[PDB]
RNA sequence: CCGAAGGUGGGACAGAUGAUUGGGGUGAAGUCGUAACAAGGUAGCCGUAUCGGAAGGUGCGGCUGG
RNA sequence: CGCAUUAGCUAGUUGGUGAGGUAACGGCUCACCAAGGCGACGAUGCGUAGCCGACCUGAGAGGGUGAUCGGCCACACUGGGACUGAGACACGGCCCAGACUCCUACGGGAGGCAGCAGUAGGGAAUCUUCCGCAAUGGACGAAAGUCUGACGGAGCAACGCCGCGUGAGUGAUGAAGGUUUUCGGAUCGUAAAGCUCUGUUGUUAGGGAAGAACAAGUGCCGUUCGAAUAGGGCGGUACCUUGACGGUACCUAACCAGAAAGCCACGGCUAACUACGUGCCAGCAGCCGCGGUAAUACGUAGGUGGCAAGCGUUGUCCGGAAUUAUUGGGCGUAAAGGGCUCGCAGGCGGUUUCUUAAGUCUGAUGUGAAAGCCCCCGGCUCAACCGGGGAGGGUCAUUGGAAACUGGGGAACUUGAGUGCAGAAGAGGAGAGUGGAAUUCCACGUGUAGCGGUGAAAUGCGUAGAGAUGUGGAGGAACACCAGUGGCGAAGGCGACUCUCUGGUCUGUAACUGACGCUGAGGAGCGAAAGCGUGGGGAGCGAACAGGAUUAGAUACCCUGGUAGUCCACGCCGUAAACGAUGAGUGCUAAGUGUUAGGGGGUUUCCGCCCCUUAGUGCUGCAGCUAACGCAUUAAGCACUCCGCCUGGGGAGUACGGUCGCAAGACUGAAACUCAAAGGAAUUGACGGGGGCCCGCACAAGCGGUGGAGCAUGUGGUUUAAUUCGAAGCAACGCG
RNA sequence: AAGGAACUCGGCAAAAUGACCCCGUAACUUCGGGAGAAGGGGUGCUCUGUUAGGGUGCAAGCCCGAGAGAGCCGCAGUGAAUAGGCCCAGGCGACUGUUUAGCAAAAACACAGGUCUCUGCGAAGCCGUAAGGCGAAGUAUAGGGGCUGACGCCUGCCCGGUG
């Protein structure tokens, strides 16, 4: 526009959203509201772990676990690798990771963590996954 | 209304060009004269002349187009705009394509050009780029 | 005298939560039509009113993006 | 610095006089008066936040951060208060009130780690309940000394940066073994082993710094005091002392390749590929997207690649992103020109000249601390780091020069603008009056059997006499022909005629003014149509509604009827595909050609031809623009000024709030969530219940059949021990 | 006393508020109201004062008496008397009015409003056998009759039967 335009209004500079929310808050206990931490990585404890399914072409039953965070809030996780520990009432830590295939849900449990194991039989992608360097 | 005659007697010149006429009246303000008297020493323009009269007076301008076809002027721009005044102090005069243009700088002792204003360590308004 | 706190009171803002509800989105080859895209089988759309299970129809005015 | 979906906020607030109070000026506190003060240049309110030097990113402009280090601030369990003291309203002081912990003999007491360590909790998550005052500070002392969790060090953590490592030279039996193989081999590959050899590091054992200068104590010498060589101060020497770290860095000798490499990826982006297992499962994924029996994309092995005591993932910044565009974007059709005007504030300002010096440039002075970035040298074995020296960074203050430009003040000019005069044209508006077709209805004559309507009909109307036809009357609404990419208006829009009042434009100037101009958020107005209120009006039409058709249905199209509305007066709404999907102003930038209202010229008094010039209105077109279509002097070109608006699609012009409205609604206007597209223009096709042309036993024109019966034959089902398998609309079924 | 609606059909009755001045005041709203919302504060006497300030008067002197300071008493200062109780929601009726004198005061009538219909003026309708009147010394913006009831948004379908 004119100089006297961009004076008097501005440019307004366009809206910054993340793209993993429920991280990017906290909770302190006596306080009863509800802080900005913008953590990393967040503990929670399971509230549902079953397995369900991808929208449309890409078709593979996925794994699917809901866990009940530190701050509060509940958020539908994905466990990664082939095989997993966990039950009900499960402590996850859980990372910021999107999964595309299966909608609602973009967090990972970080595997190797608190209470999720290491999984099976792997040797490709070591630290991923969380198993540890086995034997040779 | 008219908001600026430099900026227009620029773009006067620029038409002139892309059409590829060879003369221009343009009003003559002073600043046009030292302008045009400029791009006259500095051999984009063949000749300049000047017609004093009762209204406000006619400058002619006489394009340069020197060899086969080939526009001695390539482009004209106005940098200070009334509405974004620009002012160059001497340690920031601007040189344009790196020496082979030029800009018309008018500051505190005469209508300068660039490298008369570079030499004589002085700024103010700066008022065409020349290509 | 001032005076922190406390007390009473009437308002203001903000978060939860609430039987029930209204529109929205997404989803396994569900039901009813076929409104639009072709002259889409009544040219379509815009505003507005009205009616109708529903897309929609109809009136009036405007538009070609016939 | 974020919000206007925070617009009104103050009353000791705003001033005065006087007093008190203060280290001091002051509504800082009080009396008495005055009605002030802040305000779209954003008051107030709400949300967020210690500020900065600096730090990260970036080409930079910027954007983000405010850890360490350093300056200022504020705080000390929460709120208030004072005391003392030079200085506090005081982290390790006091008094009070509140919560909490503790003790109590129940009367009353004590406490405040947001000092260094540490504990518990919250958390993805951050350390030792260490040694020393040796060094640098501090406090006190005349000093020795004491105190010092500042500070020096030490410990833990790859937490970061940096530096050295895990060997090196030679080595073809390309050993064994892995993986792959068209089984010829290729590869792991000189990489192992062979030979030779180093010791940084590993370890053992010796030697052992700088960091120390001092303070104080002596002796001198010079000197000031002194009643004096006492004695003391001050300065220079000249000695004797002092280490937590710590026998630490460091140096020197001995020994063995011995102790020392992992992580991620290999489809593309993106460097790096094969094999086996899996079979849309398990799973991968940042995106495009992999995987449904030949997976370089999944899992494993080999290999390769990247880095390297790191590597990878995550979370946030910044870049990429010209993706908020000042540098550096846009709005005809992709998102985007307010529906249009009148205009306040704001922004911008034609010409000549004098003057001013606020902006601008330049000089000097001060300053922008130290550390940091940067330059130049130096020291740590190099590096990180340290150190020295300089630079840099201000719209900064004072001061001095310039006068071109912006601005200020004065004087001049006429082009822009406007007034004057002269014509011209117009459906420009508002009020009243009048007309002629036609439509409906009414009365009467003619007269008889239909009319109306449809793709086909039916409902309706009609023998109680219709439709047709003739005459008369009532009443309403629109104004054929003119009529035209013609005119006027800002836009909506405006078509009979006539008058009344009234707005604007265009043309010719020269009489005047002399920059009086442009644009314009907010405000004020106009604003099609529908709708609303009140009162009229109602001829045609016609939502709604009813009947008849159609149809599978037909709340539709069709037909027959018909309410509001259309009309008028005033008031409200304030919206349109309100369109040129194109803001207003101005200037410049080839032509050709119609046309509307003017002007002037070259012969003619004319008719009229030609030339010339305006302002409006069409088309084709050069340069130029554009993604293309196209625009092109009526721009979508080249520029300048100003305004409005856009930043993926949906949700959504939604919800909430506010304003306006009788209402319908209008305006303002998100968010959670969701997608990797939505979109423009063009191309090739295919299709059309689109147009054109054509052809074929395709249709028609005929002739004979099939479908019915009987049987032959093949096929579906079904019966089966098996009724073998294959074909499955044309293009399977007397087929293989 | 203590408790306080546990009484009860139901806070019926009773208690409580109850004056003047100042402060302050919500939802909603037809913009008027709500509202005396609510919820608070002060009310004596004395001296500063025959005052600050007014009225009359030519002045004297008479009335009216805000505000402040100082102080004094009481448990208590409109010290007696008699002078709103208030708030939140819902049904109906808009409301002010009217009504069964003597059981029912209402949600019933009435109402402004709306609508339909009649009526050309010797109107229509009404009273009376009739004269004579009312309507009305009025004339469709008038006058009777039926219905509905302010205001806001609306008021759909059926003309077969009875009118």
């Amino acid at each position: 526009p004119t100089i006297n335009q961009l004076i008097r209004k501005g440019r307004v500079s366009k809206v910054e959203n993340s793209k993993s929310p429920a991280l990017n808050k906290g909770y302190n206990s006596f306080k009863k509201e509800h802080t900005n931490v913008s953590s990393p990585q967040k503990r929670g404890v399971c509230t549902r772990v079953g397995t369900m399914t991808p929208k449309k072409p890409n078709s593979a039953l996925r794994k699917y676990a809901r866990v009940r965070l530190t701050n509060g809030i509940e958020v539908t996780a994905y466990i990664p690798g082939i095989g997993h520990n966990l039950q009900e009432h499960s402590v996850v830590l859980i990372r910021g990771g999107r999964v595309k295939d299966l909608p609602g849900v973009r967090y990972h449990i970080v595997r190797g963590a608190l209470d999720t194991a290491g999984v099976e039989n792997r040797a490709q992608g070591r630290s991923k996954y969380g198993t540890k360097k086995p034997k040779a | 209304v008219m908001t600026d005659p430099i900026a227009d007697m620029l773009t006067r010149i620029r038409n002139a060009n892309m059409v590829r006429h060879e003369k221009l009246e343009i009003p003559a303000s002073k600043l046009k004269r030292e302008i045009a008297e400029i791009l006259k020493r500095e051999g984009f323009i063949r000749d300049v002349e000047f017609v004093e009269d009762s209204k406000q007076g006619i400058i002619r301008v006489f394009l340069k187009y020197g060899q086969n076809n080939e526009r001695v002027i390539t482009g004209l721009k106005r940098i200070s705009k009334p509405g974004l005044r620009v002012y160059a102090k001497s340690n920031e005069v601007p040189r344009v394509l790196n020496g082979l243009g030029i800009a018309i700088i008018s500051t505190s002792q005469g209508v300068l050009t660039d490298k008369e204003a570079r030499a004589k360590q002085a700024g103010g308004e700066v008022l065409a780029y020349v290509w």
